[PDB]
């Protein structure tokens, strides 16, 4: 069965609207990338299907592992496997880095202090940050907005979802080249996660197995990333 | 052992001092008096003790204390009162503290208290601060009920001086909590930070009262406070800065009411629920856990 | 040429207005009285305009003023004061403005003053906004002297209302600056910004009270202040925030003394001096070049 | 006589050295770009050379156009020829776009208010922003992050130095290449400046003239852009201790 459909979807927000009969699929599995015109609607998406605050189908459907969504918040929908991380992460007055990637952490992990312990060390080496410098710090305003960028992509690595949204994965982060990205989707694809990712590269989204193209609240055009990426360019 | 004074039942149970280091007490007119006194140029590896400790009904007990500390000289006070039946009892203290040039002083206060509310608790103080001295002081409250506190501070400084204040409670059932706080900068470079955190719940009510007056060339001051509001409870603030001269600068921040959204929304979405996400962010602030 | 009010000397000269709309003006025990209508449904495509002259010396001016908005309606207004070679003059005027379902208000003041510095200024103004109601107010005094200025304003307001509050003054010689008010947010959803700029040089005073009160679910405000110090003149702020309710939340921010330093320095990296930078960042603050 | 030269320079931040003997020279008409480890030397060199305060040498000499700049103030070093362009720009109460963009100008353009108007709406055409909609708005909180750092770009422009100093260029600015950026380079080098660039991106060190490599406030390796690129992809792009 599919993970993820979404049908005939409208929303708005004050006086008109920001999607508009939208209609998207996702399979187990896959890497799926979507791409447009900044205005576009694509945060409002990943908004709209975990249910963040504000955010509400007027028209439409959700569909998740054959079930509705429509009549679950925020907690129930988390629960059933789904995840997302933010464009630009929150700061927490007082907590410790080592604390805050033990929320959330897969039931095959969680178990054991070994094993917990040993999945944080991996996690924040495959992010470029050395364990011993990081974990007794706090997640608050003294971390620069690249450090603070890295943690959070650590996180969903320790909870590893059914599927998960990311809003410009490579936004904010002091990247020596993609190179350092691309790492972390084939550690995840090899563990049987599927990815939503909204992106403006064009170096990402050759590597997604399917791409989508939203314009003006409505789907363009998907298929191959060799296609419909020299379509959107002209 | 180490330099200490120690009270129970009201009376003076031990006073004990060490090499550099002069400590006296006694009873008097209804009250205890205490001394320390500190000779020029030493410094220690450790912290002063006071204890405090109450265990039956219908107590009450006034200190009077004065603390001496010479040039180039440092000291650390650390002070600890427990008080598990909460039957009427009266705590109540007047501190006179002196800081010498290059000198300086740090005091830590910690109360933990039962489950009964008849508690009240009213410490004041008065402190001088000469050329190049550091003054550092903390009270926390967290645990039990805190029935009433009342809480007084003046400080006067001159050149090159540093000042820094914390307070934290959390205020649970009928509890009252009332804070008041001046400092006067009246040397040049003169420096302060003043912190307040907490929490309020049930019926409680809390007012905040703090000051800062920048009289003299170069001074700098900053006030911080954040509060957390959970059902019937009420909260008052009243932040004061004034400034005198061409040079100095003051500037103050605060919040209060219920959690950030985006902070909360972070923390379901990692499946934990309201009132999980909520309690783990109250104890990041007030320092807990 | 469009709907309007006129006084000079303390007299009465004009009043008209246009369909939809209903003034009224006359002279009682040495006052004046003057009323503002708007009937159902009509939004206005321009402000309404009010002014008042003295050229004389020991005059007085005494107003009190009704204004009335109904359902859906909207409106604007501006206040033009000048008071060349102005000595001995006394300005005071009474507001009551009452804000009906779904509609709109807004209030502008602008005074010119001489250099002879004799003068007091003191409007006093009462506001209630029903449900769903707007309400926007600006006060500025920046150039001639000040003398004595006194501001007192009163707003209630219900569920879904919106409220936006400035002023903007420059303080120089002897003048006196004097503001109080108060917001009471007493409906669900209903939010508030209050804002404060401005300077102050020479033997110049000045003290600063604002007052927010949450009472309500979803309640939402915000207060920031800013002021520059030059010369010998003195600053008091006394900024207020109470919260009732688990769901309200308020925050405050500000900053007193002399300019910031990242602006300074990103200035003289351009090639100017101290002199010619500090000049440029006070003539943006009281709205110059 | 070199534009710039640096000697043996170390600097520290309260009871931390940051800085560790730095060497370094700049010529005339040149493009030199500096890239590493963030928070390992790149932002504090060049608050250093400009003189802002709290960031002074314990050692080492700063020497510009022969002249050794030690004793000067900002606005004694900005006097002679250089400028400075922070990674995060101020924000001004009530300061508006237009009269921003004139403060700083060249003494070439500043004689007749003809050129220095055209001046200004060549400079926002240059940085991709639509002249007669941002003229009149405030240099203030309104503004997001991408639009006030276009605007410092077109000061730089306007200004015209004999050295720029610029940090992190590109940083706040969404964008899908960096053709944008690489244009401006290419205008300022035809006028006849010479640019002091500090970077992660490769993209923009390979437009460059010469290259250096900056870890634990030391240089590690200097030269062709080609040849230190292809060691910063190979190595530093799998190296999480930051530190040799
Ligand atoms: S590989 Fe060497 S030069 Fe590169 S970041 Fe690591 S330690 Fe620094």
């Amino acid at each position: 069965i599919m993970l993820l459909k979404v049908e005939d979807l409208h929303v708005y927000r004050g006086n008109r609207e920001i999607l508009k009969g939208v209609n998207l699929t996702v399979e187990e599995n896959e890497i799926h990338a979507i791409i447009g015109p900044n205005g576009a609607g694509k945060s409002t998406l990943a908004y709209t299907i975990m249910g963040i605050s504000g955010y509400k189908p007027t028209k439409g459907r959700i569909i998740f592992k054959g079930v509705d969504i429509i009549d679950k918040n925020i907690t129930e929908r988390a629960r059933m496997g789904m995840t997302l991380a933010w464009q630009e992460p929150a700061r927490f007055e007082g907590i410790k880095v080592k604390n805050y990637l033990m929320l959330g952490m897969n039931e095959k992990y969680k178990k054991d202090k070994e094993i917990a312990e040993e999945k944080i060390r991996e996690a924040l080496k495959l992010v470029n940050l050395d364990p011993d410098k990081y974990l007794d710090r706090y997640v608050d305003e003294t971390l620069s907005g690249g450090e603070r960028k890295r943690i959070e992509l650590a996180s969903i690595i320790c909870m590893e979802p059914d599927l998960a949204i990311l809003d410009e994965p490579d936004s904010g982060i002091d990247i020596v080249s993609f190179d350092e990205i691309k790492r972390v989707f084939d550690y995840l694809k090899d563990k049987g996660c599927s990815l939503l990712v909204i992106t403006h590269r064009e170096e990402l989204a050759e590597h997604a197995d399917r791409v989508s193209l939203i314009c003006a609240g409505e789907v363009i055009k998907s298929g191959d990333p060799k296609e419909v990426g020299e379509f959107y360019k002209k | 052992k180490g330099p200490r004074i120690i009270v129970k039942e009201s009376r003076i149970i031990d006073v004990q001092g060490d090499e550099g280091i002069i400590l006296e007490g006694k009873e008097e007119d209804g009250k205890i008096k205490a001394k320390i006194i500190v000779k020029k140029g030493y410094k220690f590896k450790y912290p002063i003790h006071m204890c405090f400790g109450i265990t039956e009904e219908n107590i009450s007990q006034i200190i009077d204390v004065e603390i001496i500390l010479e040039e180039d000289s440092s000291i650390s006070l650390m002070s600890h009162c427990s008080f598990p039946k909460g039957k009427g009892i009266k705590h109540i203290m007047n501190g006179i503290i002196k800081i010498g040039k290059n000198a300086k002083f740090s005091y830590n206060e910690f109360h933990y208290h039962g489950m009964d509310g008849d508690i009240l608790v009213k410490p004041t103080v008065k402190v001088e601060i000469d050329e190049g001295g550091i003054y550092i002081s903390n009270f926390t409250l967290t645990k039990g009920r805190i029935g009433t506190l009342d809480i007084e501070q003046e400080i006067i400084a001159k050149k090159d001086a540093i000042i820094d204040i914390t307070t934290r409670t959390y205020a649970i059932k009928e509890d009252v909590v009332k804070v008041n706080e001046v400092v006067k900068l009246n040397g040049e470079n003169a420096k302060c930070i003043i912190k307040s955190r907490g929490a309020a719940m049930d019926n409680s009510k809390i007012s905040l009262k703090l000051k800062i007056e920048g009289n003299a060339p170069y001074s700098k001051g900053h006030i911080d406070c954040a509060e957390i509001v959970k059902g019937n409870a009420e909260v008052e603030s009243i932040p004061i800065v004034v400034v005198r001269d061409d040079k100095a600068r003051i500037t103050h921040e605060a919040a209060i009411g219920s959690v950030d959204k985006k902070q909360l929304e972070t923390l379901m979405a990692k499946g934990l629920d309201e009132d999980e996400a909520t309690e783990i962010i109250v104890k990041g602030m007030i320092g807990d856990l």
